[PDB]
């Protein structure tokens, strides 16, 4: 059972720059090797088959090498669009295995959060329960603290966070917290802010509600 | 236009029985094959099985030998997976892709189909609108509380693409899974548009279409 | 006859596995018809009424100077048969020599898997020699009655191209044309004048020797038929040549019909590996004693495109069983020049303009190299 050490397992680069990664196979597997691209959550796409031949689609900075045991996939000029996971595959005894990948994101410069708060829907308010919901829109980079303030006061352990992949048209990230309360809890208190801190910003943002306003 | 749909993914028992479906079109059936490959959440691939609808000719992996049966219904363009004796490594998007028979590639895959095997019970989302001044104003919708994985969600139908952001769904202590789906759009479209979410969760069978409205404040 | 004929260059059409075309006119008024050039027959014959599978056919009332030999005329086939009704009229070749010959002419009232479904052909040009005529000898064919009648030289060429897909080619009657060919013309013995019969004198796969004797490849004989799409090979060389391909190919997941041609295999257009597929070479004997040439083909070549959705390129073997000997068929003509010197009775091969290639491997015809063997390769007589 041939194996497939691919290097590194995960790497940062600029657009434009050569990125370079390898593929190492356990035993000399001819140039029967392919490769493929991910996005998360996506299907893998087929680039390169048979070592170095690109795949009908295949854009021309994707470039494929090697021999044996030695196999590189190069892309001479990164973009933003190539954020993803890649694959080497062996087949040469058509059994069949991948390597454990390679995350390739993407670095691009500052940029600041959108931020939204969003109050209880008057549908979940019908089942007792309220769930508060900040959104923070195209930032970069991944680094941002999210708190959550009812009143003045600091909550925890009562709040999830979900961060987007990287977006594969400006690279840039989105966040998604939740305050989760009861309907009871949820009617006692007047304001309910979501303080934001990124680099993006010279100075956290807040964006508030004052329930039962409006 | 080339294309596979995977079918059959949902929630499992340990020890159990689950049969998925893989529907090919636009693409010349026999003269390709069919491989099967699997991938755990955050983990990477591991090919399951292959076959030659004309005429298998099937072959799988150590891991599913023995368990998993690969069919074909050269009728109905259609490769089958019959899978026995779910154990929880199990657990993994499965993958259909076309296959030349020369070189061994895959070079169109299908989007999967998830299967969980758990001891736990499957129940349906509960889809809550987000909603609310400038030029651009945000709308989403909360899909709460289901299980199991996944959630598909498109807006408008798929007529609208630009803006929108489902996050990862994130897995609450409760057990049940909870995602956001949020969507830019002109603040003047607002009163002249509508906006829908169009969540979908198979494995509990529940599909939502929960319009996305500006509180009446 | 050795000159340029640029009102015959690309003068055949055609489609992958359907054969090459050549528009003629046929009787009084002209009716104008696409009949299908075959070198491996020597009648012509035409469709004589409404088929579902033709878009047209030989009106015989609406020819004026059509005459009826009131006798039938039916022919058995590998494959495909037909049979009809006898007759002679006016014949003219629009995009070939300016002249006219009363030939002989089959209508054709019936047949079984002859014609094809929308092959845009209806009549077929049996090129061969007259011994091979049905019903008999007496019934002069279409290029006897040419050279017979006209100054045209005895003798014509053929390029056929390819890249179901169209495809196009040049038919020279009566010369040699210049720009249709690079190097030179490698001319094997026309062993005797029935079908267009050669000998070939060894094979082989990716270079290497398939190493059957001699006589094992012309059993029963070995013709150059265009209207054979296959490269057909006696039962012990087919059993033999397939066996080595596969040992040389890479090719262990394929469908066993695939070698049988029946099941086709595909891959995304442009996608094809045509790199790990061998070349076939076949050594023709020689003009002078002891000396022979070989002509390499590619993939591109021995595998024919063939519903056939337009994103993907499907292909079918085209090797297939022969019980009747060795054909080389439309797949082995395609890269090459074809030249059949019905005068000197020698047949010449040479890389077309139309060669087929990639960017790793080419068709050649090369020479000479050396066979003891030679003319005792024939098995008949």
């Amino acid at each position: 059972d041939i194996q497939m050490t691919q290097s590194p397992s995960s790497l940062s680069a600029s657009v434009g720059d050569r990125v370079t990664i390898t593929c190492r196979a356990s035993q000399d597997v001819s140039t029967a090797v392919a490769w493929y691209q991910q996005k998360p959550g996506k299907a893998p796409k087929l680039l390169i088959y048979s070592a170095s031949f690109l795949y009908s689609g295949v854009p021309s900075r994707f470039s494929g090498s090697g021999s044996g045991t030695d196999f590189t996939l190069t892309i001479s000029s990164l973009q933003p669009e190539d954020f993803a996971t890649y694959y080497c595959q062996q087949f040469p005894t058509y059994l069949p295995t991948f390597g454990q990948g390679t995350k390739v994101e993407i670095k691009r410069t500052v940029a600041a959060p959108s931020v939204f708060i969003f109050p209880p829907s008057d549908e979940q308010l019908k089942s007792g329960t309220a769930s508060v919901v900040c959104l923070l829109n195209n930032f970069y980079p991944r680094e941002a603290k999210v708190q959550w303030k009812v009143d003045n006061a600091l909550q925890s352990g009562n709040s999830q966070e979900s961060v987007t992949e990287q977006d594969s048209k400006d690279s840039t990230y989105s966040l998604s917290s939740t305050l989760t309360l009861s309907k009871a809890d949820y009617e006692k208190h007047k304001v309910y802010a979501c303080e934001v801190t990124h680099q993006g910003l010279s100075s956290p943002v807040t964006k508030s509600f004052n329930r039962g306003e409006c | 236009e080339v294309q596979l749909v995977e079918s059959g993914g949902g929630l499992v028992q340990p020890g159990g029985s689950l049969r998925l479906s893989c529907a090919a079109s636009g693409f010349t059936f026999l003269g390709y094959g069919i491989h099967w490959v699997r991938q755990a959440p955050g983990k990477g691939l591991e090919w399951v099985g292959w076959i030659s609808p004309a005429g298998g000719s099937t072959d799988y992996a150590d891991s599913v030998k023995g368990r998993f049966t690969i069919s074909a219904d050269t009728s109905k363009n259609t490769a089958y997976l019959q899978m026995n004796s779910l154990r929880a490594e199990d657990t993994a998007v499965y993958y259909c892709a076309r296959g030349p028979f020369s070189p061994w590639v895959m070079d169109y895959w299908g989007q999967g189909t998830l299967v969980t095997v758990s001891s736990a019970s499957t129940k349906g989302p509960s889809v809550f609108p987000l909603a609310p001044s400038g030029g651009t104003a945000a709308l989403g919708c909360l899909v709460k509380d289901y299980f199991p994985e996944p959630v598909t969600v498109s807006w408008n139908s798929g007529a609208l693409t630009s803006g929108v952001h489902t996050f990862p769904a994130v897995l609450q202590s409760s057990g049940l899974y909870s995602l956001s789906s949020v969507v830019t759009v002109p603040s003047s479209s607002l009163g002249t548009q509508t906006y829908i979410c169009n969540v979908n969760h198979k494995p509990s069978n529940t599909k939502v279409d929960k319009k996305v409205e500006p509180k009446s404040c | 006859s050795r000159g340029s004929f640029v009102e015959m260059v690309d003068n055949l059409r055609g489609k992958s596995g359907q054969g090459y075309y050549v528009e003629m006119t046929v009787g009084s008024p002209p009716q104008t018809l696409n009949i299908l050039v075959d070198t491996g027959s020597s009648n012509f014959a035409v469709g004589a009424a409404p088929h579902p599978f033709l878009h047209r056919y030989y009106q015989r009332q609406l020819s004026s100077t059509y005459r009826d030999l009131r006798k039938g005329v039916y022919v058995p086939y590998t494959q495909g048969k037909w049979e009809g009704e006898l007759g002679t009229d006016l014949v003219s070749i629009p995009h070939g020599p300016n002249v006219t010959v009363r030939a002989n002419i089959a209508a054709i009232t019936e047949s079984d898997k002859f014609f094809i479904n929308g092959s845009n052909w209806e009549g077929i040009l049996g090129l061969a020699y007259a011994e091979i005529a049905r019903p008999d000898d007496s019934l002069e064919p279409f290029f006897d009655s040419l050279v017979k009648q006209t100054h045209v030289p005895n003798l014509f060429s053929l390029q056929l191209c390819g890249a179901l897909a169209s495809v196009g080619g040049s038919m020279i009657i009566g010369g040699i044309d210049h720009s249709l060919y690079t190097g030179s013309l490698w001319y094997t013995p026309i062993r005797r004048e029935w079908y267009y019969e050669v000998i070939i004198v060894r094979v082989e796969i990716n270079g290497q020797d398939l190493k059957m004797d001699c006589k094992e490849y012309n059993y029963d004989k070995s013709i150059v038929d265009s209207g054979t799409t296959n490269l057909r090979l006696p039962k012990k060389v087919f059993e033999a040549a397939v066996k080595s391909i596969k040992a040389a190919s890479s090719t262990e997941k394929f469908p066993d019909g695939f070698w049988l041609g029946e099941q086709l295999v595909c891959w995304q257009a442009g996608t094809t590996p045509w790199n790990i597929f061998p070349v076939i070479s076949l050594y023709l004997m020689g003009e002078v004693t002891n000396q022979s040439f070989r002509i390499t083909i590619l993939p591109q070549q021995y595998l024919r495109p063939v519903v056939a959705t337009s994103q993907d390129d499907c292909y079918k073997f085209a090797i297939s069983q022969s019980s009747t000997g060795t054909v080389m068929g439309a797949v082995i003509m395609e890269g090459f020049y074809v030249v059949f010197d019905r005068a000197r009775k020698r047949i010449g091969f040479a890389v077309s303009a139309c060669h087929v290639h990639d960017e790793f491997r080419t068709a050649a015809v090369e020479g000479p190299f050396v066979t003891l063997d030679m003319e005792d390769c024939g098995y008949n007589i």
